[PDB]
């Protein structure tokens, strides 16, 4: 009762959430980088941390 | 959960804010049994609208 | 910044910096830099520093 399965799930939804922690990571510097007029929503996010 | 426990981002000026719609997985490039053939991975691409 | 000057008042320069974290690393230690060092003679040290 205090052990605890953790099936393919939960840790790959896991590693999601830390690889797209260094994504808004990544988007916090740019975002808050300036000159956002003509910034869409493609260059902010890298595919490479995910 | 992943994408609402993340978004959405403030900018550190208080000025831009990057949110969360919706995802949706692209077609896989390849089969199963062409993804073993080649030696590549059968995998979902991962297209967001954000 | 010894553009102004060559008169009998006092000139003013004026910095704008973005957000703290904003900024990158080589500019923030130029702006420390040009913010620490402000009076006579600087750009030797400037440069110095440079």
């Amino acid at each position: 009762g205090n052990r605890r399965i953790r099936s393919v799930g939960e840790m790959a939804e896991n590693q999601f959430r830390v690889g797209l922690v260094r994504v808004e990571r990544a988007v916090k510097e740019r975002l808050s980088l300036g000159d956002l007029d003509t910034l869409m929503p493609q260059d902010m996010i890298n595919a490479k941390p995910i | 959960a992943a994408f609402r426990s993340v978004f959405p981002i403030q900018s550190y000026s208080g000025n831009s804010e990057l949110q969360y719609v919706s995802y949706r997985l692209g077609e896989p490039v390849f089969d199963v049994q062409e993804c073993q053939i080649r030696g590549v991975t059968y995998s979902a691409p991962l297209r967001v609208k954000l | 910044r010894g553009r102004v000057g060559r008169s009998h008042h006092q000139a003013y320069a004026w910095l704008l910096t973005p957000h703290p974290k904003a900024m990158t690393t080589d500019a923030q230690k130029r702006l420390e830099a040009i913010a620490s060092l402000e009076d006579l003679g600087a750009g030797f040290a400037l440069a110095t520093h440079d």
